[PDB]
């Protein structure tokens, strides 16, 4: 990460919100910038930072900053939090199985009563 | 250009550097050399791959980097940021994961639910 | 001349340097410092106004501060589409309901 | 200690509901099968 | 405003090491000084005006220049250990009526003669017992570097990405692991003090990072180890509470409940379906 | 043309006035006198300045000067002590820059250490948990009296640091602390402060844990996701109740 | 307290079934 | 005293001046002009209050001050101190609004079950 290099963009990550934020180390006022080279927007000099929002939402992909000279080297976000696994313990598979059991019980009493 | 490949089964975690065919690869977290003939079975690598086991999210989150022998890391055109949570068995609810559940309870459930159904109606 | 509203660890304090006077909101808590007065944590939403003197310069002049927060304990994101698959299965599942006890009502 | 909306009142509430239902039903089917 | 070149060097015997010192209230005089251990601020050097080179009450293996009004250099032509210290800069105006010296921010200049010798700190913290939280509602994290040389250490704490001035102590000066012989590594500690219901949060983020100055790009490197840089270390921590119910705990439930009812959802629609399916047949075949 | 600090180190409780006395001599008829202060990290501030013909002694914030010329002794007094004030005090003077005596001259230093006011002795040493990442065993000194001093270990491998002052403004408690560390396994610092003279009833806490889950869920927050799930299984529960009651309804329906 | 939704899904489980099978047992002994 | 009067919607935060009725105003944030520059899109200051959209937590919370047009803006002594989470798409509700809309979703429910019942029974 040496700004001899073109490598301009950061990560200012661990924040209170949750959010991420991408952080351009060029002096111009104005940033622009890009998303897997596509424009995403640009900034003044009230705003120094780019909000790629929640970290639960598993922001990926590679971005670029521009504010003057030229395009920075792209830096690639990658994020995995597991805000969705789920720990295969005894509860969970006990408590999978009961539900099973009955409610298989209970249909099949159901349908054995309007059968024929 | 060509992303990392980054692959997680379980507590292993895979970096894969698709540029610089054929040229040995060296590579650094956070400006320190890893890979390389150090006394450690938990950061392996080998032709092009680089293997961490027993991941740990305070210790070994952030940046990656790939380059040939003989280079320098600034020399590199591509850095990764990687942040990532492992367990031994967390098996993930996505979309699909939860239709392919639900579809096959579905399944099992209406073969043994037409199967009572006829032995009821063949007894009765 | 502002009245510093300082925000430690996880909670939020307003300092002056004589007494500070409660108009209106939270009462909070002193901390046994006559010149500091504890609000509590900023997820609470700690709302009020208060008023206090000042010293050195500020020998004869008063300053008032609203402290206002909203941090969303209670918000949650809705997308308009989200909504309005809510309220069409909800629509469904009752005109659902009501079919079985039509068809229920003659047997 | 702030629970928003995740406080315990919710699915109690939805609970109490179904509970109140409950008892209501089987006292009539209760008095029902004792009067026939 | 005075400033010098830098705040930490280090350097080996006898090269040639530049020293710096810059300022700009256009003043006459000016002053380097050297602190010592037990000694008191030493002279070395006087500039009275521009183009004024004048001897000290230790002038022996320093030189400078005062080509300039604003600029006074000091050089020390062949570094060795015997001048390892603290040096200082000052700038006053002419005549002693009313022309107290405004010093720098010094630098502190240690010489080895040999550069396998710098290592950098292993950084470590050690969270709060238990013990504490139940005794007195607080916690007290403790952050240790260890096994660094030279003492060139700087330590910060950092919580949710934030720095934090309030409910932290740390060492004066750094000590020494064996004082009783030479060549000894260092080693520095330091406390963060936070109220019991912070810490125990799984949600905050604790860091300790220490920042090491070492050698430059420019220094020969024959070793098969790491090159020893200026670099910084850190230590990570997450809240914890070991016993209790939090929200990672509320969350697992949360997720279990929603599998378990969209599958029960799913049951459910496909008797719904089937009952359907019978009813239509029956009164379809009825007629 | 000379300067001399009686006493090297004071020690001085908060909220007190200190004062640091310089004796100097001179053959010069004028000069004038000054102070500076150099707190750890290094730098040398100026503080205050009097010269040798002018009355009515320099006053900047709680800094005063007393001066006697006929006793030539100028003196530094500090009024309302902080914990800022820990540091190296210098006291130095002018000379006659004419003939050949600039040379402006400096004291040898006097160290000032600030004490707190406990209030509340509670002295206890606690065992951290470990690292998980290194095999040192570290453990703390805390909450004693102001005058109970720290001496170091004859031990050869136990570390041991010095007493040091901590406040915390989020609820402006004072402590003091120190910390015992080494590597080696019959490491069990109930005897670790051996060789310094630790008070009474000083707490050692029992191997096994303890808890208050009231205190715990004290520490509870949510977010805007948590609140999502928790209605869609709301929303989940709803519609399987009246799918249930649609079954139910349709079963009795077609019974045999 | 009791924020623990563990005791709260247990407590309507066993709510749903008794519900449904009363409600079966007495809309049958009414018709 | 008349407070200040801050409405949030969305990403949209807009603060009203209240003890200026009937005079222009001016809005300063953290010691620096804001607001009426006729540019700075996000930004605006129309009549007498201040809009501010795609609010940011971390840059734009702090101190605000209304005062007079050409009064030096320190002889004004009540400054709001504001804080705010700000999302897109997120609203904010109680736990009593959930309790009711599910109640009175269970009783519009029952009631249109009870209806379709008496309709379908006589027939
Ligand atoms: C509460 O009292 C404290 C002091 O007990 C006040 O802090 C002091 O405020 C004055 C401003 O009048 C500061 O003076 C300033 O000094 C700088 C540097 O010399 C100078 O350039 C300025 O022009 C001004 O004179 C003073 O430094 C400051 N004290 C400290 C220790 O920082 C504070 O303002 C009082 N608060 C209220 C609300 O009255
Ligand atoms: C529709 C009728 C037939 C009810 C189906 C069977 C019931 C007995 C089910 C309904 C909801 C189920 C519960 C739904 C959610 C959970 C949360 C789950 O939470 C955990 O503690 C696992 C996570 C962890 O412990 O790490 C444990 C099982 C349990 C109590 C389930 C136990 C069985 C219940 C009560
Ligand atoms: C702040 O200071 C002012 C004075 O500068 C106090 O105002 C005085 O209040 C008393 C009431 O006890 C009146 O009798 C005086 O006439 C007031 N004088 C002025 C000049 O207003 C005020 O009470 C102080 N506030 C606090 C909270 O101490
Ligand atoms: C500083 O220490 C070094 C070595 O410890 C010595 O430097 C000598 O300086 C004198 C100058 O008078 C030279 O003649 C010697 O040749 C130097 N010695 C070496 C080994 O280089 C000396 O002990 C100290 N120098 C001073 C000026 O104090
Ligand atoms: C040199 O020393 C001065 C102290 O005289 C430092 O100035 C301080 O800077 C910090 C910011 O880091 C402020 O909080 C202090 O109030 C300043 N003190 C004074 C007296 O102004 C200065 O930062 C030092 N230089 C360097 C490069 O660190
Ligand atoms: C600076 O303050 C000291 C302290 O008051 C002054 O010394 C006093 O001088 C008077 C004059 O007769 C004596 O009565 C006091 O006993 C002295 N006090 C002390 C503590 O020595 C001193 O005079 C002041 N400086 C000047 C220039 O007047
Ligand atoms: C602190 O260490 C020293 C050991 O010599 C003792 O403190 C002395 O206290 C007396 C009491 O007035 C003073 O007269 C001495 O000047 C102090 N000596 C030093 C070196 O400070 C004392 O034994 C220790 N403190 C306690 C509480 O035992
Ligand atoms: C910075 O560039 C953007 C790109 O369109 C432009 O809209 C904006 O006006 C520029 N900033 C300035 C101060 O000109
Ligand atoms: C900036 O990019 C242009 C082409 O996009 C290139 O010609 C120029 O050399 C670049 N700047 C530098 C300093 O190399
Ligand atoms: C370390 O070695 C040097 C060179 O022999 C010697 O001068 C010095 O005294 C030694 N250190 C100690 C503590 O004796
Ligand atoms: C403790 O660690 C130090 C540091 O490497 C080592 O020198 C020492 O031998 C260790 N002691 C034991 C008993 O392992
Ligand atoms: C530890 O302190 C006790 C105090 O009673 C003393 O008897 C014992 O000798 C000490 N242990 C060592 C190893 O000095």
């Amino acid at each position: 990460q040496s700004i001899k290099g073109n490598h301009l963009v950061k990560v200012y990550d661990y924040q209170e919100d949750g959010s991420v934020l991408l952080t351009c180390d060029a002096e111009a006022k104005n940033i622009t910038w890009f998303k897997d080279g596509k424009m995403i927007g640009f900034l003044t000099e009230d705003k120094k930072k780019w909000n790629l929002g929640s970290n639960a939402k598993d922001p990926r992909g590679m971005y670029q900053c521009k504010g003057s000279q030229n395009k920075s080297k792209p830096l690639q976000v990658y994020y995995r939090m597991c805000q969705n696994c789920i720990e295969l313990n005894a509860a969970t598979i006990s408590g999978f199985l009961f539900a099973e059991i009955v409610s298989i019980f209970v249909l099949a009493v159901g349908v054995y009563f309007i059968a024929g | 250009q060509t992303p990392y490949k980054v692959s997680i089964s379980g507590t292993t975690v895979i970096l894969t550097c698709p540029q610089y065919p054929g040229s040995e690869i060296l590579w650094q977290h956070n400006d320190k050399n890893i890979g390389g003939d150090e006394d450690d079975k938990n950061i392996g690598s080998d032709e092009d791959h680089l293997s961490l086991k027993e991941f740990s999210e305070l210790e070994q989150s952030g940046y990656y980097v790939c380059y040939p022998r003989g280079s320098k890391p600034e020399d590199a055109n591509f850095y990764l940021y990687l942040r990532a949570r492992v367990c031994e068995n967390c098996m993930e609810m996505d979309v699909m994961s939860v239709a392919t559940i639900v579809i096959v309870d579905i399944c099992i459930t209406g073969g043994l639910l037409l199967l009572v159904y006829y032995w009821s109606k063949n007894r009765k | 001349f502002k009245i510093p509203i300082e925000e430690l660890e996880d909670r939020v304090f307003v300092n002056c340097n004589t007494s500070i006077t409660w108009v209106e909101g939270t009462v909070g808590t002193l901390l046994s410092d006559i010149t500091r007065l504890d609000l509590g944590k900023r997820i609470l939403d700690p709302r009020g106004i208060y008023r206090c003197n000042g010293t050195d310069i500020y020998k004869d002049k008063e300053s008032t501060v609203q402290v206002h927060y909203r941090m969303c304990q209670s918000c949650v994101e809705l997308d308009p589409a989200t909504v309005a698959g809510i309220i069409v299965t909800d629509v469904i599942a009752t005109l659902l309901l009501a079919l079985g006890v039509f068809c229920f009502a003659g047997h | 200690q702030s629970f928003g909306l995740l406080d315990p009142k919710l699915c109690y509430l939805l609970d109490g509901i179904l509970f109140i239902y409950g008892v209501i039903l089987t006292a009539l089917f209760l008095r029902v099968k004792f009067s026939r | 405003k005075v400033t010098q070149s830098s705040r930490y060097l280090v350097k080996r015997t006898g090269e040639k090491v530049f020293l710096e010192c810059v300022q700009d209230m256009d003043h006459e005089n000016m002053f380097w000084y050297r602190q010592d251990p037990g000694l008191g601020l030493r002279l070395i050097y006087f500039s009275y005006d521009v183009k004024m080179k004048e001897k000290g009450d230790i002038p022996e293996g320093y030189s400078v220049s005062r080509e300039k009004k604003e600029r006074f250099s000091l050089i020390l032509e062949s570094a060795s250990t015997n001048q390892t210290s603290m040096y200082l800069c000052a700038s006053s105006f002419t005549g002693p009526y009313n022309s107290p010296l405004h010093f720098g921010n010094g630098t502190r200049l240690t010489v080895t003669e040999d550069l396998n010798k710098v290592f950098p700190p292993e950084v470590a913290v050690f969270e709060p017992s238990e013990a504490e939280i139940s005794h007195t509602q607080k916690a007290t994290l403790v952050c240790l570097a260890t096994g660094f040389f030279p003492d060139h250490v700087e330590l910060s704490w950092w919580v949710n990405g934030k720095e934090v001035h309030s409910g932290v102590s740390t060492d004066p000066q750094p000590l020494k692991e064996q004082p009783a012989l030479n060549d000894s590594r260092y080693c520095l500690s330091s406390r963060l003090r936070v109220s019991a219901t912070f810490w125990q949060n799984p949600r905050n983020h604790f860091r300790c990072q220490v920042q090491f100055y070492g050698l430059s790009e420019n220094d020969e490197w024959t070793q098969d180890r790491a090159k020893p840089v200026t670099q910084i270390v850190s230590a990570e921590a997450w809240g914890r509470a070991d016993c209790g119910f939090t929200s990672v705990s509320y969350q697992q439930g949360v997720l279990s409940a929603t599998i378990l009812y969209e599958i029960l959802l799913g049951k459910a629609t496909l008797y719904a379906v089937l009952v359907s399916a019978l009813v239509l047949m029956a009164m379809v075949k009825r007629k | 043309q000379k300067i001399t600090q009686t006493q090297p180190g004071m020690f001085v409780q908060e909220k007190e006035a200190v004062t640091l006395d310089c004796t100097y001599d001179t053959s010069d008829p004028s000069y004038g006198l000054f102070w500076y202060k150099q707190p750890s990290s290094g730098e040398m501030i100026f503080l205050i300045y009097q010269g040798s013909y002018d009355q009515q002694n320099a006053t900047e914030g709680r800094y005063s000067l007393n001066f006697q010329k006929a006793r030539k002794s100028a003196n530094l007094v500090i009024s309302a002590s902080q914990l800022g004030d820990s540091a190296m005090y210098f006291c130095a003077m002018r000379g006659g820059g004419s003939g050949g005596s600039y040379i402006p001259t400096f004291g040898r230093g006097t160290s000032l250490i600030v004490h707190p006011n406990i209030q509340n002795p509670d002295p206890a040493v606690y065992q951290l948990r470990d690292s998980k990442s290194s095999d040192k065993s570290v453990c703390l000194f805390t909450d004693f009296d102001s005058q109970t001093n720290v001496s170091q270990s004859k031990d050869s491998d136990v570390y041991i640091t010095d007493k040091t002052v901590l406040d915390m403004r989020s609820m402006d408690f004072k402590s003091n602390s120190a910390v015992a560390w080494s590597n080696k396994s019959d490491f069990a610092c109930a005897n670790a402060f051996n060789n310094s003279i630790i008070p009474e009833d000083t707490f050692f806490p029992s191997p096994e844990s303890s808890c208050d889950v009231k205190l715990v869920e004290k520490s509870f927050e949510t977010d805007t996701n948590l609140n999502f799930q928790n209605l869609s299984v709301i929303g989940f529960r709803i519609l399987l109740l009246k799918v249930a009651g649609f079954n139910l309804l349709m079963t009795l329906r077609l019974w045999s």
